[PDB]
């Protein structure tokens, strides 16, 4: 309950800085489908009656061709907003703030920092003919949907120059505020950034700097109070690895359809074949064939919603960092409890 | 399929196996009671990377998961594009065609992890290049403890913004779709007459949907204001 | 005015450069109306969209020259080659597999609807903020200091100008975040204390607008330890002279 009187009001004495996490996924696992060895399975008995349903694989590639455009297109969408490059400073003497576990330690493969080392190490993610062929007693499920024209493709921009741009965007939101933005960057000591955004939640300048020790030992404790807490606690990333699991119980499902048979004698084209004669395995091929197709359909269009679904998260993510990275928002809640300060 | 040792041995009453695909794997011998593997022959996957045919005939072929000097292995015009001379392994699998180049810049045609491919003039001779993907202009801020920059001009600037609002309606006849002026046809659709509403429900929907996305968007506001004669609008020139 | 007094500038600076800005305003105008007019590859989405629609189409004809395992593709044949009830088996097939097809037409017509729905939204979120006002936010209504905006219409679509602010070519100063007068701090209202090679002035953020330090430009707070990198200067009394 709240004291409520008509003529009493409370004012706050102190402050607190606090830091937060938002996690949002941008892409999704690029998937291509060979129709005919997933139907077919190398047999020139079939393959001959697939010329009808040619038109429905080709139908079926040009919608997982438009999914991967459109993810490639989101992940440049995302972390691409601005162009210019900038290298990080030197000498830090940022008044006291220590950015060090942000900003990539050279130190290292890639250049990524210590908070992009521990979300990688947190979230659990090339083969080659003879190392399926070698390696039967690991019945290892990506060699068995890779000898079924299930194919996975890479994508367009890796790891290191999606570290690169972070590390660009964080090298301009510090040494230039959010000036970079819109033009040229102008360089701007901290303080007066720090000061600038006070004067922008309605808290007048002077009381940043008659506290800037207190402002900032508590970022430097919050920041390793998070880290701590992330370090620690795994289960963080939980849509991320959701996304993943999701597409791999997918792919997992598509493969093991393969062992319906869609009122058939059988379940293998091999055994039909041998066991009958031409014009009375037609039907079965035909059946089998409807089955098959109707499958891959089916994951076709659960593909698409997901697709959507993750390209308007992506598309979220996109404004919040357009706004709340390159700029200060006004809007409540938007970039955390509290009012917004800074976005990294 | 191409047969191979197997370390799994059979019980006595057994005589092939099956894996999760329910297809035949392994299999033991009649004549030596001997366990052999089946594998398919077919494995990997393949690219063609092609400027438009309009500009030229030339290709630049992408192996996805085979190493170059295994290609043979893996693998007259074919053999042309598998031999090599111009081969240039990537992370996504070694590319076959191509040249690679040192220099930088904007990506052309997505190969993938990195690499793009483009048509360049590498002297006027013609050639696919292959080259690492450009981030950008490098660039530092002379950034100092007691140092601000204040512009002194300003410039303005227009720029454009395309969204779609809408698509086309559609309507489909089911039973002319489906029969066509056939009486022997459209008497056994009365089974399906229900799916056959279930669409045309669907397209309605759709169609209203998207009416009212083109009345949303430019209908915001609803006295119509009629322009003005004079312009006099201080030097802007708003024809 | 009521736009760059939005913007964080002062109105003045607009009335002391308005034939500048109306030469820019109608040049931009006229590049823009030149790029269209020569770059064609520009309305790439509606383009984009009405191409699907007809593929869609199109594919979804030619769907019909396709025997779901019956003996051909055409009711007409099989009426004639074959009796009723040995037929009715082959019409079944054609049957259900036009159906599938008509149903999977449909779903596809569902997401892209879907799609242009989410893009619909958009659009008219941006018509009420960058067009019916002035939006803050930051990309937003184009990069800059979003200042108007004019919407156009083209088929199946919208085009929005934005017209924005951009500040051009700057100049390095040397600045201190208080001055210190006499044992007591000051702060600037609303500039940045920005010193040239040996005097000290004040001017807004985003123009170069130099001022002399009074009592009416800073508000006295403090003592002259706290602050950093407080500096030695002197304040203007407009009042004390009189
Ligand atoms: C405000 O909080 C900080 C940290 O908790 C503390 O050091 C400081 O004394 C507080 N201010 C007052 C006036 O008590
Ligand atoms: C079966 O015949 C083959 C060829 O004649 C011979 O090599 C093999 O040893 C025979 N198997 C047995 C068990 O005798
Ligand atoms: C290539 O395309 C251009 C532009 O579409 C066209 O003018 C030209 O005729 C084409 N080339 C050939 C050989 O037709
Ligand atoms: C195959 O390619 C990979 C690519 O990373 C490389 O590391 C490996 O050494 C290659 N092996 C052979 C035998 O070419
Ligand atoms: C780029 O690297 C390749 C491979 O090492 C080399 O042959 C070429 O000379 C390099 N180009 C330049 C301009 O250094
Ligand atoms: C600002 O730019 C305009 C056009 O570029 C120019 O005419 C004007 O002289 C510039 N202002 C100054 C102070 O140089
Ligand atoms: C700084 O500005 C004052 C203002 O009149 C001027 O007199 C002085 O020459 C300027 N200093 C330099 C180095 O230009
Ligand atoms: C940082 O500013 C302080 C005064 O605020 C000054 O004493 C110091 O020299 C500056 N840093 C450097 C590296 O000069
Ligand atoms: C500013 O003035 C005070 C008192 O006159 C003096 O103690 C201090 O050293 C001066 N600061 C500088 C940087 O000269």
């Amino acid at each position: 309950s709240v004291a409520y009187s008509n003529n009493s009001i409370a004012i706050p004495t102190n402050f607190t800085i606090s830091v937060t996490t938002e996690i949002l996924p941008v892409s999704m696992t690029k998937t291509s489908v060979d129709c005919t060895m997933y139907i077919c399975g190398d047999s020139t008995e079939c393959s001959n009656l697939l010329l009808q349903y040619g038109s429905f694989c080709t139908q079926l590639n040009r919608a997982l061709t438009g999914i991967a455009v459109e993810q490639d297109k989101n992940t440049q969408e995302v972390f691409a907003q601005v162009k210019q490059i900038y290298k990080t400073p030197q000498i830090k003497d940022f008044g006291g703030f220590n950015f060090s576990q942000i900003l990539p330690d050279p130190s290292k493969p890639s250049k990524r920092s210590f908070i992009e080392d521990l979300l990688f190490n947190k979230v659990t993610l090339i083969k080659q003919y003879g190392d399926c062929l070698g390696d039967i007693a690991a019945r290892d499920l990506i060699c068995a949907q890779k000898f079924n024209g299930l194919t996975v493709l890479p994508p367009l921009l890796t790891d290191e120059m999606i570290a690169q741009y972070t590390s660009a965007l964080l090298a301009g939101t510090i040494t230039s505020g959010w000036t970079f933005g819109a033009g040229a960057a102008l360089q701007i000591p901290f303080a007066m950034q720090m000061a600038y955004r006070f004067n922008g939640i309605g808290v007048t300048q002077n009381v940043l700097y008659e506290n800037q020790k207190l402002i900032a030992n508590q970022f430097n404790s919050a920041i390793g109070k998070i880290q701590d807490s992330l370090s620690s606690t795994a289960s963080a990333l939980g849509k991320l690895q959701d996304v993943v699991n999701q597409n791999a119980q997918a792919l997992n499902t598509l493969v093991k359809q393969l062992s319906s048979n869609f009122g058939a004698i059988s379940s293998v084209l091999n055994d039909i074949l041998s066991r009958l004669d031409p014009p009375e395995a037609e039907v079965q091929i035909d059946r089998l064939i409807t089955g098959r197709l109707q499958s891959l359909q089916t994951y076709v269009t659960q593909q698409l919603i997901r697709a959507a679904e993750i390209r308007a998260s992506a598309n979220l993510a996109a404004t919040k960092m357009s706004e709340c990275v390159l700029g200060q928002s006004k809007r409540v809640d938007f970039c955390g409890k509290g009012y917004h300060l800074m976005s990294f | 399929g191409v047969l191979t040792e197997s370390n799994k041995k059979f019980l006595p009453f057994q005589q092939f196996g099956r894996d999760i695909a329910d297809t035949t794997d392994a299999v033991r011998d009649p004549q030596t009671l001997e366990i052999l593997d089946i594998t398919p022959c077919s494995f990997g996957g393949v690219s063609v990377i092609t400027p438009g045919t309009n500009a030229s005939n030339q290709v630049a072929v992408l192996y996805q998961d085979v190493n170059c000097t295994e290609v043979p292995v893996a693998i007259p015009t074919w053999r042309v594009y598998s031999t090599g001379s111009n081969v240039f392994q990537t992370r996504a699998g070694c590319l076959i065609g191509a040249e690679h180049v040192n220099n930088s810049y904007e990506c052309d045609i997505p190969i993938g992890a990195g690499i793009c491919a483009s048509y360049q003039t590498q002297t006027a001779s013609q050639s696919i290049i292959a080259y690492t993907m450009s981030l950008g202009a490098e660039n530092s801020v002379a950034y100092s403890n007691n140092s601000i920059a204040i512009p002194t001009n300003f410039t303005i600037s227009v720029t454009t913004e395309i969204l779609p609002v809408s698509m086309t309606k559609t309507s489909v006849d089911c039973t002319m779709y489906i029969c066509g002026d056939s009486t022997e046809c459209s008497n056994l659709l009365l089974q399906y007459g229900s799916f056959c509403t279930q669409l045309n429900r669907a397209l309605t929907g759709i169609a209203v949907e998207q009416d009212k996305n083109t009345q949303e968007v430019f209908a915001q506001v609803k006295q119509i204001y009629k322009t003005p004669q004079i312009k006099d609008f201080g030097g802007f020139n708003f024809s | 005015a009521y736009r760059f007094n939005g913007i964080g500038v002062t109105q003045n600076v607009l009335y002391e450069n308005q034939k500048l800005i109306a030469n820019q305003f109608n040049s931009a105008i006229g590049k823009i109306q030149d790029s269209l007019s020569s770059t064609a590859s520009a309305l790439g989405k509606l383009q984009d969209v009405v191409n699907q629609n007809a593929q869609a189409l199109n594919t979804l004809v030619k769907q019909l020259s396709s025997n779901f395992g019956a003996i051909s593709s055409v009711l007409n044949d099989i009426l004639s080659r074959l009796d009723p009830p040995e037929a009715e088996v082959q019409i079944d097939r054609l049957i259900t597999g036009r159906l599938q097809s008509l149903q999977t037409y449909v779903t596809q017509q569902l997401i892209r609807a879907a799609e242009i729905r989410a893009s619909a939204n958009l659009a008219a979120t941006k018509m009420s903020e960058c067009v019916l006002g002035q939006s803050k936010r930051v990309d937003f209504c184009g990069k800059g200091y979003h200042l108007m905006s004019f919407p156009q219409s083209a088929p199946h679509g919208v085009v929005f100008l934005h017209v924005t602010y951009v500040p051009a070519q700057e100049k390095n100063f040397t600045t201190a975040p208080a001055i210190c007068h006499d044992g007591k701090a000051h702060f600037p209202r609303e500039g940045v204390f920005v010193s040239n090679g040996t005097h000290w002035f004040v001017t807004q953020r985003n123009f170069y607008e130099p001022q002399i330090i009074t009592t009416d430009n800073t508000f006295v707070s403090g003592n002259c330890d706290v602050v950093i990198g407080i500096v030695n200067n002197t304040v203007y009394d407009p009042l004390q002279p009189e």
